[PDB]
RNA sequence: AAUUGUUAAGUGCUGAUUUAACCAAUAAAAAUAUAAAUAAUUUUUAUUUGUUUUUAAACACCAUUAGGUAUAUGCAAAUAUAAAAUUAUAGUAAUUAUAGAAAUUAAAAAGCACCAAUUUUUAUAAUAAAAAUAACGUGCAGUAAUUAAUAUAUUUAUAAAAAUAUAUUUUUUUUUUU
């Protein structure tokens, strides 16, 4: 039929294309600073 | 609910069980059964039933109805199931019977990438025609956000799977840079083209029917 | 959300574009001699100078006041750029 | 449900629309008068429709007598329940004078 | 092509006012 | 001179407190001093849209109507 | 929570007397008779759900019911634990 | 249907209600749409009285049910003629015939499991009843009737 | 001819998409039906309700075991009663994030999703007496998990897996698991820790020092 | 009201008074309606007050 | 400026040099007497309906001149073009009440000229309406060439409307007259002028094709002496060749039943630079 | 269950009644779960503030009876929803009754001047040694048995204060209960 749409207004997110970010998902080194363990550094704890 | 209406806009008889009542029709009898019981013009069985095994194959009338069901019907009856009265649904789903009567496999399918990749498009196309004349609705913002990026991915698949159909697609729709790297600085360490190795689709093009891999 | 108003209580328009240039653009209340001379029998029903603007720029009937003739005009074409009964104009270099 | 209410649940049926609303012609709540989800549905969109073509008023409810069923006697003031098993079938039998 | 003698004194009445931030206080 | 639906009804209504023929004053005749100009749609009753029962601004603040 | 909040309706006296510990059955034309079994019923602290019969949908098939567990045509009636 | 329509129109007289009403059907014909039905309520007496254009409280007013078929921008266009006409005073767009009340709003799992031919082959009193329309009504035109109430008034006519 | 590539998992299994545009719905339900469709009474036979096998080479060398699987040619396919379970990050994670949950309630039977490295998890925690028994263990999807109690507490008290966040793996060397062996200066065969070795076989701590390899840790129980 | 707003008396009385224990019962149906309305249109409530 | 950058890659996506939410509309609403409608229209984001954008611009009241009016009914016609053929209408009639807007308000000071006419007579080829372009906006424009001289004279802009009027309303005489109004008026056609009197001719060739097969000038053999010479006009004033050049005359030759014309014109294609437009290979 | 509707709906801004609101658009749809960031650099439904002048009739507010101010629609800018990371605080005295508050009360309410981490100014054919200022938190601001609290924004020198516009919370059981 017809295919008007054009890749600039997708790509400089034209009528405010909004894409909801994920939910801590940065993943990056340089914020940590925790030694990882195996099973953690307390494995099994029990709350009494 | 979100399948079972494309369901029902796909297959025929998918709301009717075997017991011939609908859920609909058995907690309101009077608005769904008729009403007069008419002995007159018994239509028989169909032996054009070969031509329609699903929903895409008549898009000419109004509820996907063929053109051997209006045989003694005057015009006026015929009138009003013609294109012209369709809704914006009917029309939209005949938008997409086109390209399935162009890309599907087999009859029933509807989940091949050439299919899946101009479904995406005519969704994106209908969310921005609905954000052209209403652009304060933010609902809209995001799901066009989410299918743009999820046409990206069909057509980057169709693009590795079946580069012909992906050409065909590219060529005929006036869209050329519908895959493009958004930003110079991942692109330039090679993080655009890392999609096609952790897509899995590294080794798809077959070098015997391209170049000489000689 | 927007609110709306009626103009002639039959043309829904929003209240915003209304008082800028709905309300003080129609026919009825802007140019109240001309439309004195709007022809109500040839014309169609569904419109009037109580919702038609100034600038309708698809000819409409009109009924002359000095002579008795009928003649299509624009609306735009009456009140902006300035017209007249094509008899009277071919009456009037007759006469001087 | 009923065959008969929801087909009469529109804009052309004020008795319909009254039978589920109060004497101010407003919505009771939810407690007092249960209702199917449908039918709330329904009765809420044959009010505004039948008001806005003037088939029924803006405030009040025309009908709101038809549809109570408890009522009170001509010579009482309040409504009592000992009345609805009378159950008289005539044992006396009372003739009238007309007859 | 006529409005860019004051989009171009705007400019630079921006960039004076950057050069005025070396002042600091008042 | 203008605005004359601004103050009116879109639609007249009749309220079942006043039936039949709701005792409306005439236009002409001007309300009370330092009184309050109410939409027809806002208001309780005709009867309260009389320049002798208008309410003013001082009477706002202790009767409601 | 999971479902959407729904005003519950039966045409059946025994769905009520499953469904609630104290279930009380009143008209809107007897205020003090109501009344007196809602503050006897708060005062132990017991949940109690009142069935105002008056705008009901299924008020002929209630008054039935109602007579051939309590043979007196007598509201309110307090039903607890079936 | 597909539409309908409830116009409510001022009392004038029977040529300039004639005319509107052949000018609303040449609209509806030129647009390439078709007339299911139109009939004619006669004046009733409103709850509200609508005002026209030039602001008069009309006390009567006359109902007309407008059952077409045309398509969505066709009946954009008809129903700004219908809306913008001097004699219409209020006209309510029935979009709820092919789709029921409460399926959209109402419980998810009943959505898809309705038949939109069901309504869309009935005519408006089928959907709407009046309240002088029953399910008895409609029995009684498959039950030969003719034959059957010959015999109703054999008790009155002697008393 | 050119020929359309298989991509991803649900094409080289050859699924349907019976449902309309969705690739990612589930389709066991339906293939299984289809397939009991697909079988027939032969007259001059049918199959048990016992696992199958879709070739013969694949049947258990333990006689025992063989007598509770049959050959079935493609009826084999699409065995199980129980659904993948759902509300972690691992498999191993909500292994042991349910039974632990569940051994709190006083529970009989924990439906946990059935991988590779899940059920052999369970086989050596099982083998250990950690676990009283299984339901619908040939289920490839999820299969449940019968506990054991003794004197109204449960056997199993602390388990908890190695990925303790859920997204950093460890690869165990024999050494570890020479440590996990002799732990705090005592010799360990009561905490159980299981790795997967690189032949894709799931060994406690103790067979792993036995013939000295080790492999990538999955969780430990005791 | 008490000095802290903790219970509220609303003074009432009827015209003819063997109207007033038609009047009576009713009226105490509606506390839990006039604590509501304090919540909803009054503002600067030093507390919600219980009605008598 | 966004049409000659002087840099590569004007917006960006990093932490702190972050501009891409300052290129939304909003941010030029502070100069708009100072503004560029067709930048506005071509380069800004979240722009609102193009009513309320004259709505905008005429509550601001800036001196819109025709760029600025050509400008909006640009976006409007480009709204017009991205929707369905359907829901054309309604849009159209946007398109109406803005020009209706542009012409009364007469304070601030706004002029419609000939390319907004010509912008109005593009709405309607896009729209469909060969009753509404020609017959009210066109003559309104000669109306207005006529009465005021000198000040409002009809440019090429408006003459390439009308040729998109005249082939997308499949009318071929009238697209021919003004084809030959432009070739009267002493000034040089546009390329895409000839591409649509190409069409036009084609669409002639065909009709009288049919109208042999099924059985203004009866004689077919004069009509490739008008059609060939549009192809001779190219070569007449400057017009370098196009793909859609190459397309309508294409379709133009197989239209006259000549197909050495078109092995001629597919080996011309290749002479210089012509990508041959798949297309091509159909005709 | 929610958002938007101008060219689509309902519309006196649906929330006065009412745990339920017509129609239109929007619920799912690449590989991989082990894969070592497979993702984007966008938007604002809420609060203020601007945008125009017979250009809101009204309603409300500060000068006291009359002026202006805004307020709702159309656009627009700023801030905000939402945990975690980083730094510090451990104990405060309150609550009312159609007056035995002769009662119950640590479940942490907090860190214009005063106190030298610092900062400011200058030399016109001569080119740095003179002056001033600490950083931060209180600060007598009360009573009438006075006085709901918290958060954001704006205006007034009672500024440690007071006023205006919204939102949230506080009810002690005679109203509601999937
Ligand atoms: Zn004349």
């Amino acid at each position: 039929t017809e295919w008007k749409l054009s890749p600039r207004d997708i790509v400089l997110r034209r009528f405010g294309q909004h894409t909801k970010p994920p939910g801590k998902a940065a993943l990056d080194v340089g914020s940590m600073r925790g030694s990882v363990i195996p099973f953690g550094r307390s494995p099994g704890e029990q709350l009494v | 609910p979100v399948q079972k209406k494309r369901q029902e806009q796909m297959l025929y008889g998918v709301n009717i069980p075997e017991t011939r009542q609908m859920k609909f029709e058995e907690q309101h009898p009077l608005l769904a059964g008729a009403l007069r019981k008419l002995e007159g013009q018994p239509k028989g069985f169909p032996f054009w039933y070969r031509k329609y095994p699903t929903r895409r194959h008549a898009y000419e009338y109004r509820f996907s109805i063929p053109v051997e069901m209006l045989d003694g019907y005057n015009d006026d009856v015929k009138k009003a199931l013609s294109k012209g009265m369709m809704s914006i649904q009917e029309k939209q789903f005949a938008q997409e019977a086109m390209y399935m009567e162009r890309y599907a496999e087999h009859d029933f399918d509807t989940t091949s990438p050439a299919v899946l990749a101009v479904k995406r498009a005519l969704k994106c196309r209908v969310l921005r025609n609905h954000l052209l004349t209403n652009p304060h609705n933010n609902i809209i913002k995001t799901v066009l956000a989410n299918t743009e990026r999820k046409l990206n991915h069909a057509l980057r698949r169709l693009r590795k799977v079946d580069f012909k159909k992906y050409w065909e697609i590219i060529r005929d729709h006036d869209v050329q840079d519908i895959l493009q790297p958004p930003n110079l600085v991942t692109y330039r360490q090679g993080s655009y083209w890392k999609y096609d190795w952790n897509a899995g689709l590294a080794i798809s093009t077959n070098l015997a029917d391209v170049m000489d891999p000689r | 959300k927007a609110s709306h108003i009626r103009i002639a209580n039959r043309k829904r328009v929003e209240m915003f574009v209304a008082k800028r240039f709905h309300l003080p653009t129609r026919l009825a209340t802007a140019a109240p001699d001309i439309a004195a001379e709007w022809h109500d029998e040839l014309n169609p029903m569904h419109m009037y100078p109580a919702i038609i603007g100034i600038g309708h720029v698809q000819p409409v009937w009109w009924k002359c006041a000095i002579c008795s003739h009928s003649y299509q005009m624009s609306v735009e074409k009456r009140v902006v750029r300035g017209g007249g009964c094509p008899q009277c104009v071919v009456n009037g270099k007759r006469a001087v | 449900p009923s065959p008969e209410v929801y087909m009469k649940l529109n804009y052309k049926n004020p008795a319909t629309i009254s039978r589920f609303l109060t004497r101010t012609g407003h919505m009771y709540p939810a407690d007092i008068l249960p209702l199917n989800p449908e039918a709330v549905v329904k009765l809420r969109v044959a009010k505004a429709q039948a008001i806005r073509i003037g088939l029924y008023p803006r405030f009040g409810n025309p009908f709101w007598f038809r549809s109570q069923k408890f009522r009170p006697k001509a010579y009482q003031e309040n409504y009592d329940p000992t009345t609805y098993s009378t159950k008289r079938t005539v044992e006396h039998f009372a003739y009238n004078w007309v007859q | 092509t006529e409005g860019t003698q004051e989009k171009l004194a705007a400019a630079i009445q921006e960039h004076v006012q950057d050069a005025y931030r070396f002042s600091g206080p008042t | 001179r203008l605005d004359p639906f601004f103050l009116d009804e879109r639609e007249e209504t009749v309220l079942p407190s006043e039936l039949p023929n709701p005792p409306k004053p005439d236009p002409s005749t001007p309300l009370r001093e330092r009184a309050l100009k109410v939409p027809a749609q806002h208001r309780g009753h005709w009867v309260l849209r009389d320049p002798d029962i208008a309410i003013t601004r001082e009477e706002r603040r202790t009767d409601p109507w | 929570s999971a479902t959407r909040w729904l005003p519950f309706v039966s045409s059946d006296l025994k769905d009520y007397l499953n469904r609630y510990w104290a279930v009380m059955f009143t008209v809107g034309a007897r205020p003090i008779e109501t009344g007196h079994i809602r503050h006897y019923v708060s005062w132990y602290c017991t949940r109690m759900k009142v069935v105002l019969l008056d705008h009901h949908v299924y008020v002929e098939p209630l008054r039935q019911q109602l007579q051939e567990a309590s043979r007196t045509p007598e509201l309110p009636l307090l039903f607890v634990n079936k | 249907v597909f539409y309908s329509f409830v116009l409510v129109m001022k009392p004038r007289q029977r040529r300039f209600t004639s005319q509107a009403l052949r000018e609303i059907g040449v609209a509806v014909y030129s647009n390439g749409g078709l007339i299911r039905s139109i009939t004619n309520e006669g004046i009733m007496r409103p709850y509200s009285r609508f005002r026209d254009a030039d602001n008069t409280p009309l006390t009567y007013a006359r109902y007309i049910i407008l059952q077409l078929d045309m398509g969505e921008e066709e009946m954009g266009k008809v129903d700004k003629i219908i809306r913008e006409h001097q004699d219409v005073l209020m006209a309510l767009k029935l979009n709820n015939l092919e789709r029921p009340v409460g399926i959209r709003s109402g419980n998810k799992e009943l959505q898809a499991a309705y038949f939109p031919l069901d309504t869309f082959t009935r005519l408006e009193e089928e959907i709407n009843w009046s309240p002088q329309t029953s399910a008895d009504i409609y029995t009684q035109l498959e039950m030969n009737w003719k034959e059957f109430s010959r015999t109703r008034w054999s008790s009155f006519l002697r008393n | 001819q050119g020929h359309r590539l298989l991509h991803g998992k649900r094409e080289r299994e050859g699924s349907l998409f019976a449902v309309a545009n969705d690739v990612k719905r589930d389709e066991r339900l339906l293939r299984q039906q289809l397939n009991a469709l697909l079988e027939e009474e032969r007259m001059p036979t049918p199959l048990v309700d016992l696992p199958g096998v879709e070739r013969r080479r694949d049947l258990p060398a333990d006689p025992i075991t063989r007598l509770f699987f049959q050959h079935k040619g493609d009826h084999a396919l699409y065995y199980g009663t129980y659904d993948k379970p759902s509300v972690l990050y691992t498999p191993i994670y909500d292994f042991c994030h349910r039974i632990r949950e569940a051994t709190e309630q006083r529970k009989r039977f924990v439906v946990v999703p059935s991988t590779i490295e899940t059920r052999g998890c369970a086989r050596v925690m099982h083998d250990h007496g950690l676990v009283a028994g299984f339901r619908d263990f040939h289920n490839d999807r999820a299969f449940a998990v019968e506990l054991k109690y003794f004197q109204g507490d449960s056997t199993i008290n602390v388990i908890e897996p190695c990925s303790y966040d859920g997204r950093t793996e460890f690869e165990w060397s024999p050494k570890m698991m020479r440590r996990l062996l002799n732990t705090h200066g005592i010799h360990n065969r009561l905490v159980v820790y299981i790795c997967r070795t690189a032949d894709n076989r799931i060994i406690d701590h103790i067979h792993a020092v036995k013939e000295n390899i080790g492999g990538r840790g999955l969780m430990m129980v005791h | 009201g008490s000095r802290r707003s903790k219970e509220i008396y609303i003074v009432w009385f009827t015209v003819d008074p063997g109207a007033r224990f038609e009047l009576e019962p009713r009226l105490h149906q509606l506390n839990h309606w006039v604590q509501q309305l304090i919540i909803k249109r009054v503002k600067r409530r030093p507390h919600i007050p219980r009605v008598t | 400026d966004p049409d000659r950058p002087h840099i590569k890659h004007i917006y960006n996506q990093t932490a702190l040099a972050r501009n891409l939410r300052y290129a939304r509309y909003g941010y030029f609403k502070r100069d708009m007497h100072l503004l560029d409608v067709d930048k506005l229209v071509r380069h800004a984001r979240l722009l609102p309906t193009p009513g309320r954008l004259l709505t905008d611009f005429l509550y601001q009241r800036v001196p819109l001149p025709d760029k600025s009016c050509a400008a909006l009914i640009r976006y409007q016609r480009q709204q017009i073009e991205m929707l369905e053929v359907w829901g054309r209408h309604a849009s159209f009639q946007c398109a109406v009440e803005m020009f209706e807007r542009m012409i009364v308000t007469n304070i601030p000071p706004v002029e419609v000229g000939v390319e907004t006419h010509g912008e109005m007579v593009l709405c309607a080829a896009a729209c469909g309406k060969w009753e509404e372009g020609w017959n009210v906006y066109a003559n309104r424009a000669r109306e207005l060439e006529k009465e005021s001289p000198e000040s409002f004279i009809l440019n090429t802009f408006f003459f390439d409307a009308l040729l998109t009027l005249c082939v997308a309303a499949g009318r071929v005489s009238e697209g021919i007259d003004t084809l030959e109004e432009v070739i009267k008026r002493n000034l040089r056609p546009r390329g895409t002028m000839l591409n649509k009197a190409m069409i036009l001719y084609s669409i002639l060739g065909e009709q009288m094709s049919k109208h042999e097969a099924s059985r203004y000038l009866c004689e077919p053999e004069e009509v490739e002496k008008m059609g060939l010479e549009v192809w001779s006009l190219f070569d007449f004033y400057q017009l370098p060749r196009t793909t859609a050049s190459i397309e309508a005359y294409m379709r133009m030759c197989c239209a006259f039943n000549k197909p050495t014309l078109v092995l001629k014109a597919q080996g011309f294609a290749d002479a210089s630079d012509i990508r041959l437009s798949i297309e091509c290979f159909h005709w």
